[PDB]
């Protein structure tokens, strides 16, 4: 009754909205369907403008209302694409006031909130369930149960004699969807003095996976829900939209810039504008930033193309400032102090996974710097073993640690 | 055959569309263009006389808008013809020199078009002779060679696909089909196939099969 | 035609060949000047020379061995799943070279495969070309497929995309 | 209120001439009074700072009743008024005052003798930038104007807070003087409209209310890039929303004639060319002599 | 060259609008041209314009009707097809037959936009309803066009009662693909 | 072998065509590639020398018919390939030049190309002055539209006295004029259709 009314309201919103002359969401859905992209992005501002009651219901109990929105989207997609498809996914964009990560509390349980932070770790894609086929052990009764990701399902305990938990899953006739776990850390600026950054686990499904990497500032719109792991619960966020800070016009601008007759001089000027003199070091750092073209031979002997530089002077010379600027300017860079870290910090180190207790390999600074630049400071204080490890790493650009239960190797082109 | 100014404009539009969508250079309708240019000149003179002398403002505005539209149509047609001449330049010269073919540039182009063809051919020949050809031996200095690896004369595509609307007569070629409808019949020689074109329909046919109909005005390109 | 950059480049590709004569002075063809070319020797020649050598000779000067882009592996790959096949890696001028090959040898077996592949790829080409963008506030698959397009397919896609974009802009213009 | 439908309610009550004049928000006690008012009205603090569109709809519906019930106490009974609101289908509403504010912001901040010419031509270009925004097909310009209006109001509020806190408004029997010589926002105070905005802001606060006599105020701002003062002669105003026989009679602005006479007597290269005679441009070295001459004039 | 690159072997939407405006339409004049200067157009008939009475329907070219509406000297008569009831009937016709195309006028997309923009208060039906019905018709036509593109061959193709705008949309892709297939087939023989 | 330079020139021509297609009117032709053309002509001269040597050997010396035919055909084919490559490059450049001439630095044009541009502009002036004088052939191919439009000037200028009238193009001053009158001024970039 009420669910059908809400579905009809969403359908009418999608099919009737129009700003000046173009049906935004209808055309967007058609275009997305054409390229096998089953999703729809809706700006909450338009939803509020069209009818405030729909947004009121959506914000009140999102876990209950959002699935109906997906059902309506799927029905409209079938109407628009098939002449008389999996359940579509809803992605939300919003411009509401951001709630600081540290300020999230019980007051915001099961509500749509907008926050920001920096991603620090991402997991590997899992396989959640969306349509399970179940058969009973004793009487062999076939049945199917549908599942939605949002929580405000488990195998039946009573058969539809047969004892408790009589059903088993027929995996050859079921459907699954992708899932991923991310970790969000509060922005460094907002951390109060003398305190520590707090982390928050997050979950994304279907077309929101593989959208970010560690170290990227992101803005998240999702549901602040709690999952049971005295009577406490572990908070986490269910992602509904990702907007990371990370065409042809920029190509034209860059081409015009390249046409300047003093491009080399301007680029050498931009390198450390605040440090006087040391022009030769400036040019060398520019060359290092751009690097050298790769060389590969069919036989197997591929020559190195990257460039390394050594600055060896007395104190008070701004070498560290140059290294900091190089780290900041390069799209991918790692600034590491030789003495602060160790052999584990650089190259790679063989460790053990605590949860599964299996020997695995974790990369160092060079591995995290693959495809970029690593600015190592205080080369002297670094231990000799680490220095020879770096020697090998730069010699082959492929840290060869493949032993001790595993035989995996990693690339360190840096 | 003069009928009325509106008939002349309709013929102009038909010719413009055919030339724009056609793959070859169609014959020039000399008389129609002469009449249209004379009419444009006289109408412009009349407009000047009327404007020399607020109920009459809107009539004059319509006059000027109509003149602009007619001028645009003529300009577009002329530019399309000039571009087609540019692309098939050597082929036109071969056709003209070839005595066997009855086609003649005087029967296919106007005076302005023939002047443009001659001058452009001369200029391009001078440029190529100054840059490239003068350094080649006597066996490889002919700008129009038909015995080398690749033909130097680019001919019109005789099987380009075009959208056609079967208008019908304004006819032994008309045979009424099985579904109670008059329809023309054409034959594709490569495939040994016979195709039936029913009036009031849109097809995607090869140019050579329907060229005679287009000449006769039975069908019109979209 | 004669003045066509794409046509000129296509003829510049290298096809395998097998000389079955013993000609002197043609050393530079193989890899070195001033050395007679033995017979029954394989070498790589540009098409614009291989075609003429094969046609003109009782006995042709050259015998074109089966190319590497028309091998059974490529035919099976084309027949299996046309859409995901990456033709660009195989050859940037696949269709023109294929047409030239059929014309030269009049093989009626490759024509069907090429036609079916072209039709199937054109389906997805039109699917991707008609999917425009919307600036509601005021592509990954598109890029993935666009990188696997031959030169002719790229030209057709560009033209169709421009036509669709122009029509949309006119239709929704304020 | 300032852009009620395009910002937060708290910001609407904060960056307002009348609200600040009544509550004197430029000091901490005013902010405490505003917080107490919001708490009494029943609207939480977090809710009050949420953007208007995303704010809870219940308070948006009940706002009129809340304002009627709990505004007599704090003296802001003149806030309620009837205004025209124009809304196009499925797009947020906008009132006449907000539209005018956006247009003025676009006119002001939108985007030797050579610098003067460049400035005047930039203002001329801003005129056309504002002209286009007055249509229904250019909503983007309207949004940009609203954002620029917010920024300008924030900057003017900061400058006014500084001026009031440091007590730079010297008092004289005939007029009051406020001369600016430093600050981070002194660049903005070259367009006459922005300087007039600051003048109105200052006139409302403690110059028209707070039991203060009504005297013309002369406000000036320096620009080292040209070494001159954009002196503006503002007229006083009676308390807003107080109908009376004296309120009916307009308060004439006598600055023009005295300015002209003083310029005629002396020689300071005064640029009397603006259509509004209230605004002139006086060299830096000749400001204080001109102020002394104005004091001696006794014509205001 | 003498002609731009995009205007070769095809048309532009502006030229399609130019063609569409060359057709006649019915209007309600607001002045009395009939006698108790006068138009002498050359491309179009001028007798009708010289003999018009207020509120009495007459026929004039669409281009002249729009020019008159610009000054607000006439009221355009919306064609019979545009009305809602006809649109629902055509939508039902399209839905019933998943193979054939409806029989709407060839200029059913250009005229719709021109009238919706220039004449937004002359219709006898709500504008939003008409826009929605036209959108539904266009979407169904797009589906049918997509389904029909799978039958391209080297002999010919038939698309009965297809509007001019859709043909203009599809002209490059269909023509080029069919040309390539025909070239391959010709080479095979 | 012998067609490498020709293929390189064809690649450069392809790049030029792509660049021209990308933009609309900012397209400026690249520096006339002279070094590669000179190298190819040296190659052609070498091929001519080889052909003459082959003819001399056949007429005086020992040269069997089959070997002579093979060598002559190979040389002729290389020369044909070079001819085709150079002609294609020149034809593309000529097409771009014609586009530029019809639409309306020279250091990128060979003196022959400069003469070509001058002669083609002369020809364009020649056609327009004949019987097609009522129609301005060098017009705009955008169909006519609303007769009256609002045009905003984008560049300060004087009281330019055009044939249609005197327009005081004061920067940032809007006009309400017929589209025909200000078509050429819009083309030159003084005005904006807004
Ligand atoms: N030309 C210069 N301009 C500015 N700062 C400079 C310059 N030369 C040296 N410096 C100094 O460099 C300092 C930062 O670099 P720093 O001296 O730490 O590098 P470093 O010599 O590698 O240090 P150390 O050898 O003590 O580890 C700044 O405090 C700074 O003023
Ligand atoms: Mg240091
Ligand atoms: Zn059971």
């Amino acid at each position: 009754d009420d669910n059908t009314e809400i579905i009809k309201s969403f359908k009418n919103f999608i099919l009737e909205f129009r700003l000046d002359s173009q049906f935004i969401y209808r055309d967007q859905l058609r275009n997305n369907i054409l390229v096998k992209n089953y999703s729809l992005t809706v700006n909450m501002e338009h939803l509020i403008g069209y009818n405030e009651d729909i947004y009121k219901k959506l914000s009140d109990e999102p876990s209950d209302i959002i699935p109906l929105f997906e059902t309506a989207i799927t029905q409209v997609a079938k109407r628009i694409s098939i002449l008389s498809l999996p359940t579509f996914q809803l992605i939300l964009n919003s411009n509401a006031n951001q709630i600081p990560l540290r300020d999230l509390d019980s007051e915001h349980v099961s509500k749509i909130v907008r926050l920001s932070g920096i991603i620090i770790s991402t997991s590997v894609l899992s396989s959640r369930a969306t349509y399970l086929s179940i058969m009973c052990r004793n009487c062999r009764h076939t049945t199917s149960i549908t599942i939605n990701n949002f929580n405000s399902v488990s195998l039946p305990r009573s058969c539809l004699n047969c004892g408790p938990d009589p059903y088993i899953i027929i995996h050859e006739s079921s459907k699954f969807i992708d899932q991923q776990f991310l970790k969000l850390q509060e922005i460094p600026e907002l951390v109060p003095v003398g305190e520590m950054p707090r982390n928050l686990t997050m979950t994304c499904d279907r077309y929101l996976t593989n959208k970010v990497i560690p170290g990227t500032r992101v803005t998240i719109v999702g549901i602040y829900s709690i999952y049971n792991s005295v009577a406490i619960r572990t908070p986490y966020i269910k992602i509904l939209g990702i907007q990371s800070d990370v065409t042809e016009e920029e190509e034209e601008e860059f081409l015009q810039l390249s046409r300047n007759p003093k491009l080399y001089e301007i680029l050498t000027n931009s390198i450390a504008p605040s440090i006087f003199g040391n022009e030769d070091i400036k040019k060398a750092i520019v060359c290092l930033l751009m690097g050298g073209s790769k060389k590969i031979l069919p036989d197997g002997m591929r020559l190195r193309g990257d460039i390394n530089v050594l600055l060896l002077g007395d104190p008070g010379t701004a070498k560290s400032q140059l290294l900091k600027f190089v780290e900041k300017v390069s799209p991918i860079a790692v600034y590491t102090s030789g003495k602060g870290s160790s052999a584990a910090g650089l190259t790679a180190s063989v460790q053990r996974d605590p949860m599964t207790r299996e020997f695995y390999l974790e990369g160092g600074a060079m591995v995290l710097a693959d495809g970029g630049v690593v600015c190592i400071d205080e080369f002297d204080k670094m231990r000799d073993e680490d220095r020879v490890a770096i020697h090998e790493a730069m010699e082959q650009q492929t840290i060869s640690i493949a032993k001790a239960g595993i035989t995996t190797v990693l690339n360190s082109r840096t | 055959i003069y009928v009325s100014p509106q008939q002349d404009f309709s013929d102009l539009m038909k010719s413009w569309k055919n030339e724009r969508c056609s793959p070859e250079l169609l014959p020039y309708p000399h008389q129609l263009m002469k009449r249209l240019l004379n009419r444009i000149s006289m109408q412009s003179q009349l407009i000047e006389n009327i404007s020399m002398g607020n109920e009459s403002k809107l009539p004059l505005l319509c006059m000027e808008t109509e003149l602009e539209r007619l001028k645009f149509v003529i300009r577009s047609y002329i530019r399309c013809r000039l571009s087609k001449i540019d692309k098939f330049s050597l082929y036109l010269r071969q056709l003209n020199e070839d005595e066997n073919s009855l086609i003649s540039l005087t029967d296919l182009l106007s005076k302005d078009e023939i002047k443009y063809h001659d001058t452009h051919s001369l200029i391009w020949l001078k440029l190529v002779n100054d840059s490239i050809l003068k350094y080649m031996p006597e066996e490889l200095q002919a700008i129009n060679d038909t015995e080398g690896s690749v033909n130097m004369i680019d001919e019109p595509d005789w099987n380009k696909f075009v959208f056609i609307h079967v208008n019908g007569p304004p006819d032994p070629l008309l045979q009424e089909n099985e579904f109670g409808k008059p329809c023309y019949t054409v034959t594709i020689p490569d495939l040994k196939e016979e195709v039936e074109l029913t009036i009031g329909s849109i097809y995607v046919m090869r140019y050579e099969v329907i060229r005679d109909l287009l000449r006769d005005d039975k069908v019109a390109l979209i | 035609g004669y003045y066509d950059i794409d046509d000129v480049l296509a003829d510049g590709t290298e096809f395998p060949c097998k000389f079955q004569y013993d000609i002197p002075g043609l050393g530079y063809l193989e890899n070195n000047p001033g050395r007679p070319i033995t017979k029954n020797t394989k070498l790589s020649l540009p098409l614009w020379l291989a075609r003429i050598l094969a046609i003109v000779g009782p006995v042709p000067f050259v015998e074109l061995l089966p190319p590497d882009m028309f091998s059974t592996k490529v035919m099976n790959a084309i027949k299996t799943d046309p859409v995901a096949l990456d033709l660009h890696s195989i050859n940037s001028h696949f269709f023109s070279l294929a047409i030239k090959w059929i014309m030269l040898f009049s093989e009626k077996e490759l024509a069907n495969v090429v036609s079916e592949l072209l039709l199937q790829r054109a389906q997805e080409l039109n699917h991707h070309a008609s999917s425009l963008s919307i600036d509601l506030n005021a592509n990954i698959a598109t890029s993935t497929f666009l990188l696997k397009l031959e030169e002719m397919e790229k030209e057709i896609y560009k033209k169709s995309h421009e036509s669709y974009k122009d029509t949309k802009r006119w239709m929704f213009k304020k | 209120l300032f852009l009620l439908r395009h910002s937060s309610l708290y910001d609407s009550f904060y960056y307002s001439n009348y609200v600040n004049a009544k509550l004197s928000l430029w000091n901490e006690n005013g902010k405490k009074r505003l917080h107490k008012m919001f708490a009494r009205m029943g609207i939480p603090l977090s809710t009050a700072q949420e953007t208007w569109l995303y704010m809870d709809h219940s308070i948006k519906r009940e706002l009129g009743i809340i304002f009627d019930k709990n505004l007599d106490r704090y003296g802001l009974q003149d806030i309620i008024r009837d205004g025209f609101v124009r809304t196009l289908g499925y797009r947020g509403s906008i009132s006449a005052s907000e539209f005018v504010e956006a247009l003025t912001a676009l006119l002001e901040v939108g985007n030797s003798a050579q610098k003067l010419t460049n400035l005047r031509k930039r203002w001329v270009s801003n005129f056309w930038l504002s002209w286009d925004a007055l249509d229904d097909r250019k909503v983007e310009l309207l949004n940009r104007g609203i954002q620029l209006a917010q920024d300008l109001q924030r900057a003017i509020f900061n400058t006014g807070v500084a001026i009031l806190e440091k007590k730079l408004i010297k008092h004289l029997r005939i007029y009051r003087l406020c001369v600016l010589q430093d600050g981070p926002d002194l660049d903005l105070y070259r367009n006459p409209l922005t300087l007039l905005r600051l003048g109105n802001w200052l006139i409302e606060c403690c110059a028209e209310s707070e039991d203060k006599q009504l005297l013309p105020m002369v406000l000036a701002s320096i620009d080292e890039n040209t070494d001159t003062y954009l002196v503006a002669g503002l007229t006083p105003r009676y308390p807003r929303g107080l109908d009376t026989i004296h309120t009916k009679k307009p308060i004439l602005n006598n600055f023009s004639m005295a300015f002209q006479q003083i310029t005629a007597e002396t020689d300071a290269k005064v640029r009397i060319d603006n259509f509004e005679s209230s605004i002139i441009e006086i060299r830096r070295e000749d400001l204080s002599p001109f102020l002394e001459k104005l004091t001696l004039s006794g014509l205001l | 060259m003498s002609l731009p690159a995009h205007l070769q072997q095809t048309f532009s939407p502006e030229e399609i609008q130019f063609i569409v405006e060359n057709e006649p339409i019915k209007i309600f004049p607001r002045i009395t041209t009939r006698q108790k200067t006068r138009w002498q157009l050359i491309t179009t008939d001028d007798k009708a314009l010289n003999n018009m009475v207020a509120m009495r329907s007459t026929e004039v070219v669409l281009w002249i009707a729009l020019l008159l509406k610009q000054q607000s000297k006439c009221s355009i008569v919306a064609p019979q097809w545009l009305t809602t009831k006809e649109l629902d009937r055509k939508i039902q016709y399209e839905k019933t037959h998943p193979d054939r195309f409806s029989e709407l006028p060839w200029n059913w997309l250009v005229l719709a936009r021109i009238l919706f923009n220039k004449a937004k208060d002359d219709f006898h039906d709500p504008i939003h309803e008409l826009r929605g019905k036209i959108q539904d018709l266009r979407e169904i036509r797009q589906i049918k066009v997509l389904k029909g593109l799978k039958y391209l061959n080297e002999s010919h193709l038939q698309l009965d009662n297809l509007s001019l705008l859709e043909i203009n949309e599809l002209r490059p892709f269909i023509t080029e693909i069919m040309d390539k297939l025909r070239e391959i087939h010709t080479a095979s023989l | 072998m012998y067609g490498d330079l020709g293929n390189k020139l064809v690649l450069e021509a392809k790049r030029t065509k792509q660049l021209y297609a990308r933009s609309n009117q900012d397209v400026n032709l690249p520096m006339y590639h002279e070094d590669i053309i000179r190298n190819i002509l040296k190659e052609v001269s070498n091929l001519r020398k080889n052909t003459e040597y082959l003819k001399e050997q056949q007429q005086l010396g020992m040269l069997d018919d089959k070997v002579a035919k093979c060598q002559y055909f190979v040389t002729l084919l290389c020369m044909e390939r070079n001819k085709r490559c150079l002609l294609a490059y020149q034809r593309l450049r000529t097409d771009i030049l014609d586009s530029m001439a019809w639409n309306n630095d020279t250091n990128n044009l060979s003196h022959q190309e400069q003469e070509y541009l001058k002669e083609y502009c002369d020809l364009i002036t020649d056609l327009k002055s004949g019987d097609l004088v009522d129609i301005d052939l060098s017009g705009s191919l955008v169909p006519p539209s609303d007769v009256f439009i609002d045009v905003r000037v984008l560049k300060d200028a004087g009281e330019i006295q055009t044939e249609y009238g005197v327009f005081n193009l004061i920067k940032d001053s809007q006009f309400f004029v017929r589209q025909s009158d200000v078509e050429r001024l819009i083309q030159q970039g003084y005005l904006q259709k807004i």
